[PDB]
């Protein structure tokens, strides 16, 4: 289809414009609030863990996913294995109130003990990316901290997950004709 | 809806589950339907 | 009372010692038209007709078990054959005729059979080849065995370059038993026919 | 008596992707309001269908130049979203966290030259089986279109899905290196005074492109 | 409180053919369409009743062949799914994976001589007791068929299923050795010059037969 | 019945032919759905496990049944008894991503993890043989690929089971008269 | 339906427990029952 070059709006050219006929799509391999909802392991520290989503690395799946927004909305669950006591504590109160147990604790059942937190934070929607001081984000953008005796793994998932305006989301580089990896073969 | 799977109601009410949403008083989606086809001049068989 | 004359194109096939047709694994074709070709397919009528190959020649010292599989499409050098080298991706059905000519003084009977992706048999598997397609060839009834089956295949569209759907398999159930008035040597004929190919995807040309 | 049950065994496991939602532990948020905030976006595929992205050439480029001699292949490069050349693409971002896809590809072709040279091109599918096809006239007998530079500046064509099964693996095999889903190559087939002139590419997903089955193959 | 259960005992273990499904871990998948795609079967007595399928007798052949002497007994095998001569059939290949059937077992019986060799034929079934009859005359009293050789080459007779049991073992007896579910007999009465003939025979389902209770007995 | 010997037409000589009439029979226990979805076990290998169903091994009962049909379609559930943990993978993706997480693990819970797999294959029906490379199977045959610590037993059942085209089946040979071989006795 | 034997209703809707197939737009039960029978010519009682 030819077209005005410059105007940036969408065009699609189809299929069928050399014969043909398009067949039914579907995406909701694609959605976005089903893309996201899945866990995803972090490094924890021994002790004390603010729980922040862009701590999430950059090679995963929901973590190179979710820096694709730039602004998101996604109430947090957590599954952590831990030994102890491990006490979430909300967002912006002080860092000695860790230790207090009226706080919500979770006592060990073995193994894991997973538990569905709130957004608890005063924005609208948080931000995956902040020029405010040149970290570089806000101690506001957290879903609170959680602290146990010593954490082992603790995996986010983050659901009802709202995104607006989209980043860009990079594959790695091949060095040859094409990235040709090893598949999964019998 | 999410990546739920259950067809039974839930056990905590609403406000116990999530965080409840408070209105005030989509895009490329509609960006993505606006798209322009066919041809842009007068074609043939 | 019967109408025992086949014909696909331009080309006809006379009998008159048919026992009659099977259809096998189907009557009728499947939906040509696929989501996995964006509707890119079309029919080419000139394929549909028959060529003639030759099989073995059923002697009398040939016991039980003596197979032939010739895997369909084999080299044809006509119009279906320059579909093979022309268009990547296509689909069609078959309906094979054998002929085992002698006369009704010998005896024996030789099995026909269109077989799916027929490789590392055993003659003890050999027992039951008749669960496929099949139709029994003896001297004392008739000639001629006509099968007809659909495209099968794991998926819709085929590459008939690295893989060969359907196998033609005759192999000999009772030995030919010749007599002072029977004929001696029978040479096993076939002429092989597509039905509606459809191709999808035009090559470059080789230039 | 109480309500007796039988403990299944095997079940009950914690599984990553499971749709079993945590037990809550703190209640009554109410969240501040985001109603008509702008800029959202549903599924990752419609921000790929509405926005094309850039190509990469040999030189880091997204242009591919104009080439004033007797050979006339502008661009050949093979159809994967695991290729060189759709590396930068961000179709090929998120195609690299799912495993197989089906569906056209949009390529969009601005012609960024001066008004007075004049140049015509073709776009050919070559599906797999033989070899891509090297010349113009070879390049002929394929699923191909030509346009040439005038007015309106940009043309896009969409790439057919053919294929014998209904779904392609978006990874390509880390062995097999014939690349069976196949090749599509863009030419120029005649130039006036374009010399060192450039035509940027860029591709877009199709209007019935879809992906399927995520994984976390590690972002490469 | 919360709803008081009683974890029982003895229940809830993993047992390999229980109804009990798994749980999902990965949803939201569409597979390619199946619809009218030929040759399907539903159940495995149905490709064992519309496809039989060859016997087995001595010199690892389907065919027996007429005898020119004054014995007249062309095959004499006993009645069993695991028997010598049914082995390589399929209707005694799915047998070998359960333990009892019942009904009728139909034998396909085709005469492969030419125009000018005539013979005629008897079959009978000797239902267990005593010895089975080893000539024409002795066994005229049991359940028994004749046929001859014409037009119509083909002679289908469908075993009765005698049986003081409603159901009977696929498995003879390891030990026992008498074989007490019964003998079925097929002689030649007369040939005019049919000698060096064959008579090819087969075996089938029957309208009426119905197999039972699997097990996996490791392929023999 | 006398029948034409060579069109090879189904005939039935039923049993009323010499007197004589015939029963209700009932065919549940041969369903190709009721006899195929129970859990078989097939040799697993230390850790890298692709889920194909000809594994199977040809002496069982639903591998030797599974063999009868030329093309099938099942869906696959799982039952494996392992230790750490094992991460599902589907099909065509990089055998590099058994490693991690976000793909669905199941964490160690006694003494075994069985769960639902979908049919994942691009092809629209499986296969039980094919004839293309001349193990002898493409690498698209397969429901994905599980990977633990160390499996030590892995269990298939396929259910939903649709099968076409069918391919002989073979019992063993006796040597004997008849196959006698020791039946169960008190 | 298969070899479940439960009366209650699944758990998990339909499509996070199976894959969903898709129309697009058996035999051995119509070949068995098109089976021939009785006799070939005049019989006698």
């Amino acid at each position: 289809t030819t077209s005005a070059g410059e105007s940036a709006d969408p065009v699609t050219a189809t299929v069928e414009n050399y014969g043909g006929e398009t067949q039914v799509q579907r995406r909701q391999h694609t959605d976005v609030s089903f893309i996201l909802d899945r866990f995803v392991k972090v490094t924890p520290k021994d002790q004390i863990n603010v729980l922040d989503l862009m701590q999430t690395p950059a090679h995963t799946l929901v973590g190179a996913l979710l820096r694709t927004a730039t602004y998101y909305f996604a109430d947090l669950e957590v599954a952590v294995k831990h030994e102890g006591n491990l006490t979430w504590v909300p967002n912006g109160a002080p860092e000695a109130a860790l230790d207090n147990t009226t706080n919500p604790t979770a006592y060990h059942k073995a193994p894991l003990t997973r538990l569905a937190l709130p957004y608890t934070a005063p924005h609208r929607v948080l931000a995956t990316v902040y020029n405010g001081e040149s970290r570089a984000l806000p101690t506001s953008f957290n879903y609170g901290a959680i602290k146990a005796t010593r954490v082992t793994e603790l995996l986010y998932r983050m659901k009802r997950a709202e995104t607006y305006c989209p980043r860009p989301l990079l594959a790695i580089h091949p060095d040859q004709a094409r990235h040709k990896q090893k598949i999964v073969a019998p | 809806s999410g990546n739920t799977g259950s067809i039974i109601n839930n056990y905590y009410m609403q406000q116990y589950q999530n965080s409840m949403d408070t209105q005030l008083g989509d895009w490329f989606s509609k960006l993505a339907s606006s798209a322009f086809s066919g041809l842009f001049g007068a074609l043939l068989a | 009372d019967r109408i025992l004359t086949t014909r696909n194109g331009h080309t006809t096939s006379t009998t008159q010692s048919s026992v009659g047709v099977t259809y096998g694994y189907a009557t009728a074709e499947d939906f040509v038209s696929g989501p996995n070709t964006s509707g890119l397919e079309t029919r080419v009528a000139q394929a549909e007709r028959f060529f003639k190959t030759h099989l073995f020649d059923w002697v009398t010292s040939d016991p039980f078990g003596r197979c032939h599989l010739l895997e369909l499409p084999t080299d044809h050098k006509g119009v279906y054959g320059y579909l093979t080298d022309s268009y990547a991706y296509m689909r069609n059905g078959w309906d094979v005729e054998v002929t085992a000519v002698g006369n009704q003084f010998n005896g024996g009977c030789l099995l026909v059979a269109m077989v799916p992706e027929l490789c590392s048999i055993q003659k003890r598997e050999l027992y039951q080849l008749t669960l496929f397609p099949h139709q029994f060839i003896n001297p004392r009834t008739n000639m001629t065995a006509h099968i007809t089956v659909p495209f099968v295949g794991v998926n819709r569209y085929d590459q008939y370059k690295v893989h060969k759907p359907w196998t033609l398999v005759v192999m000999v159930v009772a030995p030919l038993t010749v007599n002072s008035e029977g004929a001696p040597q029978i040479k096993v004929y076939a002429n092989i026919a597509p039905t509606n190919v459809h191709v999808a995807g035009e090559f470059p040309s080789k230039e | 008596g109480i309500f007796p049950v039988a403990c299944s065994d095997g079940y009950g496991g914690l599984v990553t992707t499971d749709p079993k939602t945590a037990d809550p532990a703190y209640g009554k948020v109410f969240n501040p309001p985001r109603n008509m905030l702008p800029g959202r976006f549903t599924n990752f595929l419609d921000v790929a269908e509405a926005c094309p992205t850039f190509l990469h050439f040999e030189g880091d480029v997204p242009y591919v130049t104009t080439k004033t001699d007797s050979d006339r292949v502008l661009a050949q490069f093979d159809l994967s979203l695991a290729a060189k050349h759709m590396s930068n693409t961000f179709l090929a971002g998120l195609a690299q966290y799912y495993t197989q896809y089906s569906g056209t590809i949009n390529l969009h072709f601005m012609f960024t030259g001066p008004t007075d040279a004049k140049a015509r091109y073709m776009i050919a599918y070559a599906p797999p089986g033989m070899e891509p096809p090297k010349t113009p006239e070879a390049a002929a007998h394929c699923i191909h279109a030509e346009w040439d530079t005038g007015l309106n500046s940009k043309f896009t064509f969409s790439i057919p899905y053919l294929s014998a099964a209904d779904y392609t693996y978006t990874a390509s095999d880390v062995a097999e290196t014939t690349n069976v889903q196949g090749w599509v190559c863009l030419f120029q087939i005649t130039h006036g005074k374009a010399d060192g002139d450039a035509l940027v590419v860029l591709a877009s997903a199709g209007k019935d492109f879809e992906l399927r089955l995520p994984v976390d193959a590690r972002t490469q």
